[PDB]
């Protein structure tokens, strides 16, 4: 798995590749790992696809229960419920979650929440088996308050890179970009990134 | 399961003015069960003492090897071994078998005829000497025997209250641990003379 | 350890060692391995110190409690039968118990039960417990009779913890003695294996293997 | 194998051992002599793991044998009990080693005094009074640390071993089918037929 | 795997006069090869005239001191603040540590003071509850080294009178709280000098009708 | 029973004749991987009380939620919160003590190293050490991991025993700390350039430190060091 | 043990503490661990004790025996190179954690050698388990051109701060100066920061306190004449 | 405890059980009886291990105790024995399950017929003619498969049962120390003090 | 370890930094990982610091040798050479070794050589612990026939990031640089490659 997530000025985007294996077999080459717990409120997933997906369902339900009575939940929140569970099931859960979404006060943020369940906020994150290989290029490249093409440009040879390396990452490049305009969903295929 | 402490035993040494003493339990066993009280653990070559603890076939193994090695010496050297000698001597047998050792803690005990000086040291199963000026422990309860000889110890103790000394060092060491005592033995080591005495002691 | 209890014409013998050990190191030698329960009934200690202290001074509560709730003394089969069903209660749990409970009373008579960890709950005439039980059953099987003196008996139960203390290296220290009749027990001393050895040895004419 | 016993006494040595044979469940044989006799005034008991007893304890034997022809003299008790103690202190450093204890009673008639060796499969020498292998030991030397002196005549040394025996047949589990008792002295060895 | 237990050192030693009572105990405490305090209090004033020490694993020492120390102060609001005895407060102790007998407290417990009949008087306990009266005791890491030492030199064991061989023991005398101090000093000291996890500083509690004095003497730092 | 997975290596202090001075790196390390280099582990507690903790870092995360939930709950109905009633470093560390002993006795630890620094009402110095276990102890120099086997020895040259506490000053006592800091990025493998240093003086009160960076590096001799044994070029 | 070495201007010091220890018990309070290999090169040894007497002894003997056929004074990386060859066939299980320095025609030179046989080069070095205590001094200390005066100083600080922080380390201070174009001083007992104060009480007993059975004289001549 | 026989014959059934309790390397005692009457027609006898053979045996006889004066009316054979295997079908999934395995012996008053049954500590029932458990039945099955007529007689059953312990003396390697043997028929229960 | 070889139009550039760990304590922070088995044939070492030195001495032995009989060896010999010892011994070994090299026929050259014996000659190699977070900056940023400055400043920054992510590297940055002008060595200190 190769995941990140990135703010720039306009807000954040996610970044995921499209890999689940059982060991060396491919289960599915089309996976969607860029999950939706509120409407501007996403999460990238790593880990045990059961325990993510069962901890990111409790989360919206979670986050859908504390807008009817308070409202829209902010970003800070979010995390706080995903590490809450994290942290209190340590023991039976295998889940490297990152937390990112967009305020209109706050702007884009990004949480990170390895599997301890510690809570890390960063202005960007990478995470999942393929992340290792792409430290040194995400940190060489990385700025703060790029353009809206730039980050997606700074994501796509990022992911390109991990998956190129990484046995457990491969297939389409998925992401998701969070701003006041609203919601995008982007994605890039094998032609397309592998001649970057 | 431990070759060091099936059979049991103790053996311990000590320096004074013109004169070294060396002492040992009688006790062999097969773990809990008490075999023998006559199992003497202390031996001699010419004038130069060796106490050994430890897995009491290669106490006896050793013993024969070390009267072997000491005789041939003597045929060639035309002169009997020396304490320094000896020491060296037992270091280098032991470290031969390094990576399948004998399963002992010799003691060796003794004064040097030319110089008149007293003389001590000790050794791990694999060779290492321990020359200790003051005195040199052994045996399934060499801590005990430590707390016993750093407290009671003095130097230049004189020969007859050296055998004091070291009698209450071993007799008390002994009755702390389950498997020493069944007996004791000290010897007196003077330049030209040697007393062994027997010691009374709990038989339990 | 070794513990020893038999049956005779003039009551019961209870005789133990002092012994108290942690691996090779000899931790106490001046252990009390006989409990008084009460003015009739003694148990035996064996095993782990903490288990068998702990619920044998437990188990004179719970007799205490006998005779006032029934106005009566309890049974000595009654008195065992509790630390049994106790003890099998924590079966599994890792208890490590070899008691006698040994007591006299109208009904019964002289009466010695066998106690144990695993649950076991054993009347008998002569028993032996611990890690020296094997050289005290030499002794007192081949000079065990009903018809024995007070005397005699003491000295016989005397002289086998002697054979397990010098033979056993996990046994020693001193011996208790204590003798039940239809009237209680009667403590009879502490005596040193240090200097009862000797003593035995030299009146008796035994231990000619050792010097002295 | 299981039990085996000995006793020094003023004029002679005395071993038992026991007759039963038991692999697994059930008991194969019992009236087997645990016995090998290595000379005319030496005699070797033996006990351990099936098979490695008699191996060694002939192997012993023809070595033993092999030295009577060839110097026309019979070895001491104390030379023979050196030559088997150092042949189990090589054998326990060996690939396999032999899992065999051992007692040697023998009667010295240079000397004209009886002699028991103890030695167990480590090479582990100990010369006594009276010796056992095993669980025996446990149950016996309280009996004979009471009983035995020295100066036993063979009479007093066999009754005192019925004694050891009974004791052995009351408190131990197995059913080791009796004993075979013989005695060493300087006349030879010999077999006590009834006991 | 977790492992809830730890090895702290240290060294305790107890002993009972005629009119009195010491409790001593050296001031190191370590892990592994590393020390952590060269002065950490180790041996406390309970109240009721009771001194007290839980030697070997400290989480479990501290807080078997502060419950018994709890017990103390209970058994005064629930006994119209009659005196906790010596022997009292030992059976209680007993109850304390069997309490968690299938997850023991791994310590080596040792408590000193005055009987009733104002004669000194020390116990001590295993990890899980067994006690005795003792005149004599050392516990912890150098307790092997130190007990055999007591036997000798407060028991005269295996000492006899000069002139008689072996036939007369010596006399069982007395002994004074100058002369005690001396044989607990020499004591770590020794122990000290060959036994690693023992050194700094040690710190001795005495025990009168007066009530609970100290004294403190450095040791080896090394 | 856990592992620890995303970890913060030493934490060091000592006392000194006013104070007590803590400090401790911005390092979140996965196991090898130094994945987090923007972790404050110096967690202040009022004006009066700082604590330094090592280990899990999810489990630093939880306690220092509990220390904030601490001075809420102490605020409640106190009119002296803020002054004769206020939380002490004594009362901060007992607290903890008593939670880390309490989850070991559940086989449940919080894998954390904890020291706790600061100046009680009376103006005595306070520092003490917990950890996982529940084990404490005090000591004019206290440190964690790696530091209690480097730090320690350097920082016991200036205060070895008590009476060394007086003739302690705090330019003296940070320029140890700071030292002690620079030798740990030389050899602990698990440790950052960066870090944080906090002092707590009994006059001038509760002084933090971020972003300081270890310098006066000695590297220049590296040059001359050349293959392991023979090798010349 | 703490065992380290120091480069200087015109040679190098070699220290090491006199503590030896079979778990928590001390064997020997006043142990040698500085080993001579020949005249001019010495080596600090830590680990198992027998081990690096041992390996010290024999690459000694064939140093000598090199310098005996060659007609030269042996040099510090014949010594490196026997030893860790040596080491390594061993594969790691001769626990010998050595410090080899010395002067010869070449300079003067500072190793330091693993039980597995890895060399490493340096100006100052320590092992042993107070080799984190020492190192720290090491790193706070040491500087470029320090004399001779000064690298005894460092050296010996740096033993101490294993003595007294670590508890595999104690006793005493040994040294050994080896400086170019003189001879090789071996300093034992540099430092004895840790004499025991005497004791309270006289624990020599009255004459016939101990129980006796038996007295003999034993044979320790040959058989005489006549 | 080790070994316990049943047979059932015409108009009787025998039980037989060791007497030796060993406690490792000791037998402890040699004239245990290893049984409890359930019922005045009802016998059990049992093995297993240490404390729960006797803490079962206990806790069954109460139960058939408390039924009898409840109702006024003794259980049949077939009745007890139902309640005892389902006892036991219980405990084997239990924490810590039973390690009991038993022999029920009775005369059926209405029937006039005597039954035995043999149950093992997992629950497994069988009505058999003659049974046993542990390893005495490896010896005693084939000798009971020769001689047993159905209709023999209460001696003709003692005298196979002689048969039966007689080769267990002599194949078995532990020394159960004899039998205690009792007779369960129409007049009720009784025990052979001569055996 | 961070260790790698980079072949350009002069030459090839071998680099390494100087960290040497026995778990978490660094046991040399200026170890000298780049070793000489000929003039102008040197080695990256990783893994076992006995083996990897046992290994070179035994190849410079046999390079030496083969020198005296048959004049200077190609730097494919020597590559073969490490691979013989690699793979025959390779259940006792671990190391995992670059060999790079440079001919006046053949110019620069490298082969790296991992845990299993094998060989693979490439344009360019990295390995050790630390370059597993350099994959994605290195295949970016390589290109055939650099200059010498510029192949220097692909391997310090690229070094510089494997130091900053690996707990197992760090120290100084050790270079060589091997071209027909002879033997250059190069060291860059923390003050200057951690401000990149
Ligand atoms: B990714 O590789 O971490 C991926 C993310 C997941 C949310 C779809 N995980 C998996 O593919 C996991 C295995 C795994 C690989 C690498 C690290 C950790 C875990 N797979 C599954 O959970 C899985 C596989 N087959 C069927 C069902 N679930
Ligand atoms: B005895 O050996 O059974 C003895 C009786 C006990 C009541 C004092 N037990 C012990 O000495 C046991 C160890 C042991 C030895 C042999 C067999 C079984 C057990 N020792 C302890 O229980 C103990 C208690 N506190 C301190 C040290 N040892
Ligand atoms: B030091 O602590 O490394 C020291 C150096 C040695 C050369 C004197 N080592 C020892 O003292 C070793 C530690 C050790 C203990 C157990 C196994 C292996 C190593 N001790 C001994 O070599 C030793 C212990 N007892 C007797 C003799 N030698
Ligand atoms: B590097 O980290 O791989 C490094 C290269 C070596 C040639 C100096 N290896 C080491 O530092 C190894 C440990 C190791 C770390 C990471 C991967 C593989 C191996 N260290 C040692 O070999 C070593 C450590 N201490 C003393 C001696 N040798
Ligand atoms: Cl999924
Ligand atoms: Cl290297
Ligand atoms: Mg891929
Ligand atoms: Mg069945």
């Amino acid at each position: 798995t190769s995941i990140m997530a990135v703010t720039f000025k306009d807000g954040v985007i996610l970044g995921a590749d499209s890999r689940t294996t059982t060991g060396a077999y491919i289960a599915n080459r089309v996976t969607d790992k860029l999950t939706r717990v509120h409407d501007k409120i996403w999460c990238c997933r790593s880990g045990s696809a059961a325990d993510t997906q069962a901890i990111a369902d409790i989360v919206q339900y979670h986050l859908e229960l504390y807008t009817s009575q308070y409202g829209t939940p902010s970003t800070e929140t979010a995390a706080s419920v995903f590490k809450e569970l994290c942290y209190e099931n340590k023991d039976n859960l295998t889940a490297g979650i990152i937390v990112a979404g967009y305020d209109d006060k706050n702007k884009g943020e990004v949480y990170t929440i390895p599997l301890g369940g510690s809570v890390h906020k960063l202005p960007y994150a990478i995470a999942g088996s393929g992340s290792t290989f792409i430290y040194g290029y995400c940190d060489k490249n990385f700025r703060e308050n790029m353009s809206k093409e730039e980050t997606v440009d700074f994501i796509k040879h990022s992911l390109s890179q991990a998956i190129k390396w990484d046995g457990s990452s491969g297939g389409v490049i998925r992401m998701v970009v969070l701003t006041a305009a609203g919601v995008e969903r982007l994605i890039f295929y094998p032609d397309e990134y592998e001649q970057l | 399961s431990d070759p060091s402490s099936i059979n049991g035993g103790i053996v311990v040494a000590m320096t004074g003015k013109d004169c070294v003493a060396i002492a040992c339990d009688l006790r062999l066993g097969s773990q809990s069960l008490g075999v023998s009280n006559k199992f003497e653990k202390i031996f001699h070559y010419g004038h130069v003492f060796l106490g050994i603890t430890g897995l009491a076939t290669d106490v006896t193994t050793l013993n024969e090897m070390f009267r072997y090695k000491t005789n041939l010496y003597k045929l060639k050297e035309e002169r009997a071994i020396e304490p320094e000698t000896f020491t060296q001597l037992v270091s280098s047998s032991l470290y031969e078998r390094r990576f399948g050792p004998y399963f002992v803690g010799p003691v060796v005990a003794g004064i040097n005829s030319k110089s008149g000086k007293p003389f001590i040291a000790g050794f791990d199963l694999i060779g290492c000497i321990d020359e200790a000026k003051d005195f040199i422990v052994s045996g399934t309860a060499s801590d005990q025997l430590f707390g016993m000889c750093e407290s009671l110890y003095e130097p230049n103790l004189e020969p007859e209250d050296l055998f004091e000394t070291i009698s209450q060092a071993l007799l008390n060491a002994a009755d702390r641990d389950a498997l020493s005592g069944w007996g004791a033995v000290v010897y007196i080591i003077k330049k030209d003379e040697v007393v062994k005495r027997y010691l009374k002691m709990r038989q339990d | 350890t070794t513990t020893l209890a038999f049956r005779f014409q003039g009551g019961i013998i209870v005789a133990v060692d002092s012994r108290a050990t942690a691996g090779n190191w000899v931790a106490s030698q001046t252990v009390k391995k006989v409990i008084e329960i009460n003015p009739f009934l003694l148990g035996t200690m064996a095993g782990g110190a903490a288990d068998c202290q702990f619920w044998e001074t437990w188990l004179g509560s719970q007799f205490r409690l006998h005779e006032l709730r029934e106005k009566e003394r309890i049974s000595v089969a009654a008195a065992s039968k509790i630390l049994s069903n106790l003890v099998y209660q924590y079966k599994g749990a890792g208890l490590s118990m070899g008691t006698m409970i040994c007591g006299y009373t109208r009904k019964e008579g002289p009466t010695i039960y066998y106690v144990d960890s695993d649950g076991t709950r054993l009347k008998g005439d002569i028993f032996c417990v611990g890690s020296g039980q094997t050289f005290a059953y030499g002794v007192l099987d081949s000079n065990y009779k009903w018809d024995l003196s007070v005397e005699d008996a003491l000295y016989l139960g005397k002289r086998s913890i002697l054979a397990a203390a010098h033979r056993d290296a996990y046994s020693g220290g001193s011996v208790n003695l204590y003798h039940v009749t239809e009237d209680g027990w009667i403590y009879h001393g502490n005596h040193d294996v240090g200097e009862l050895f000797w003593k035995v040895k030299e009146e008796e004419g035994s231990f000619n293997n050792v010097i002295g | 194998m299981d039990i085996i016993l000995g006793i020094r006494v003023q004029d002679s040595v005395i071993l038992a051992s026991s007759k039963a044979v038991t692999r697994g469940i059930s008991v194969l044989k019992d009236s087997d002599d645990k016995t090998r006799q290595l000379s005319p005034h030496t005699l070797m008991s033996f006990a351990g793991e099936a098979g490695d007893t008699v191996q060694f304890a002939e192997y012993i034997q023809a070595n033993i044998q092999l030295y009577s022809i060839r110097e026309d003299y019979e070895l001491s008790p104390q030379a023979v009990s050196s030559f088997v103690r150092q042949e189990l202190a090589k054998s326990i450093r060996s690939r396999r080693p032999y899992q065999v204890n051992v007692l040697i009673g023998g009667y010295d008639k240079k000397k004209n005094k009886p002699e028991l060796y103890q030695i167990d499969y480590l090479g582990t020498k100990v010369e006594l009074p009276y010796g056992a292998h095993g669980y025996s030991g446990f149950y016996t030397f309280s009996l004979l640390d009471h009983h035995y002196r020295p100066d036993m005549t063979t009479e007093e040394g066999l009754d005192l071993l019925k004694l050891c025996v009974q004791e052995l047949e009351k408190r131990m589990p197995m059913d080791f089918k009796g004993v075979i008792v013989k005695i060493v002295d300087k006349d030879g060895i010999r077999q006590v037929d009834d006991f | 795997q977790f492992n809830p237990y730890g090895d702290n050192g240290g060294t305790i030693l107890g002993i009972a006069g005629e009119d009195f009572a010491v409790l001593a105990g050296d001031t190191r405490n370590i892990t592994d090869y590393s020390i952590n305090s060269r002065y950490e209090p180790k041996v406390f004033d309970c109240g009721d005239n009771i001194v007290m020490s839980a030697n070997g694993f400290a989480a479990d020492g501290d807080a078997l001191v502060k419950r018994f120390k709890n017990s103390v102060k209970w058994y005064h609001f629930d006994h119209n603040d009659k005196k906790l005895s010596i022997n009292s407060a030992a059976r209680n102790i007993q109850h304390l540590l069997y309490g968690k007998r299938f997850f023991p407290y791994y310590v080596h417990t040792i408590i000193a003071g005055l009987d009733e009949d104002g004669k000194g008087a020390v116990y001590s306990f295993d990890p899980v509850g067994s006690y005795e009266r003792e005149q004599c005791r050392a516990g912890g890491a150098a307790a092997s080294l130190i007990m055999p030492f007591l036997d000798n030199q407060v028991n005269f064991k295996n000492q006899y009178e000069p002139g008689t061989n072996g036939k007369v023991k010596k006399p069982l005398k007395y002994l004074s709280v100058e002369e005690v101090i001396k044989l607990v000093r020499d004591s770590f000291t020794s122990a000290t000098e060959r036994h690693i996890q023992v050194g700094d500083g040690l710190e001795i509690l005495i025990v009168t009708k007066d009530g609970v004095r100290k004294e403190f003497y450095e040791l080896k730092r090394d | 029973t856990q592992q620890p997975i995303v970890t913060g290596t030493s934490v060091i202090s000592m006392k000194y004749d006013n104070g007590v001075i803590i400090a401790a790196d911005n390092l979140g390390s996965y196991g090898s991987l130094l994945r987090f280099n923007g972790v404050e582990r110096l967690i202040p507690v009022g004006d009066n009380t700082v604590v330094g903790i090592s280990g899990d870092i999810s489990d630093m995360q939880h306690i220092e939620r509990l220390l904030k939930d601490l001075v809420t709950e102490n605020a409640y109905d106190n009119p002296l919160a803020d002054a004769e009633e206020a939380l002490e470093p004594s009362y901060i560390f007992e607290y903890l003590a008593t939670v880390m002993y309490q989850r070991r006795s559940k086989m449940n630890p919080l894998w954390n190293a904890i020291i706790v620094a600061g100046v009680q009402s009376n103006g005595d110095q306070f520092l003490r050490y917990v950890n996982l276990l529940g084990v404490t102890y005090s000591s004019p120099t206290l440190a964690t991991g790696f530091g209690a086997h480097m730090a320690n020895p350097l920082l016991r040259k200036v205060v070895d025993r008590e009476s060394d506490i007086p003739k302690t000053t705090v330019q003296v006592a940070e320029e140890a700390i700071v030292n002690a800091m620079r030798v740990l990025y030389y050899r602990d493998a698990r440790s950052s350039r960066n870090f944080s240093l906090a002092i707590i003086d009994k006059n001038t009160g509760l002084t933090f430190k971020k972003n300081l960076q270890v310098e006066n590096m000695k590297w220049d001799f590296a040059k001359d060091i050349k293959g392991y044994g023979t090798q010349k070029i | 043990t703490t065992i380290v070495g120091v480069k200087f201007n015109n040679g190098v010091v070699i220290a090491a503490d006199t503590r030896s220890t079979q778990g928590p018990i001390v064997a020997d309070k006043n142990c040698a661990k500085l080993h001579r290999i020949s005249p001019k090169i010495w080596c600090a040894g830590a680990g198992t004790a027998a081990d690096t007497e041992a390996v010290t002894q024999l690459i000694g003997s064939n140093i000598e025996l090199h310098s005996l056929y060659t007609s030269r004074e042996p040099r510090v990386v014949s010594a490196l190179q026997m030893l860790k060859q040596h080491l390594f066939k061993y594969q790691g299980h001769i626990g010998a954690y050595l410090i080899v320095a010395g002067v010869d025609p070449t300079g003067s030179h500072l190793f330091s050698i693993h039980a597995h046989g890895s060399t490493d080069v340096g100006y100052y070095l320590s092992l042993g388990s107070g080799s984190l205590a020492a190192m720290a001094v090491l790193e706070s200390h040491w500087k470029q051109d320090l004399t001779k005066e000064e690298a005894i100083k460092l050296a010996s600080d740096a033993i101490q701060a294993g003595i007294w922080n670590d508890l595999g380390s104690g006793s005493n201070v040994d040294v050994c100066v080896m400086e170019i174009g003189k001879d090789a001083e071996y300093l034992r007992n540099y430092l004895t920061p840790n004499v025991r104060e005497e004791k309270q009480k006289s624990y020599k007993f009255p004459r016939g306190t101990t129980a006796v059975l038996k007295e003999s004289i034993v044979n320790i001549c040959d058989i005489q004449e006549e």
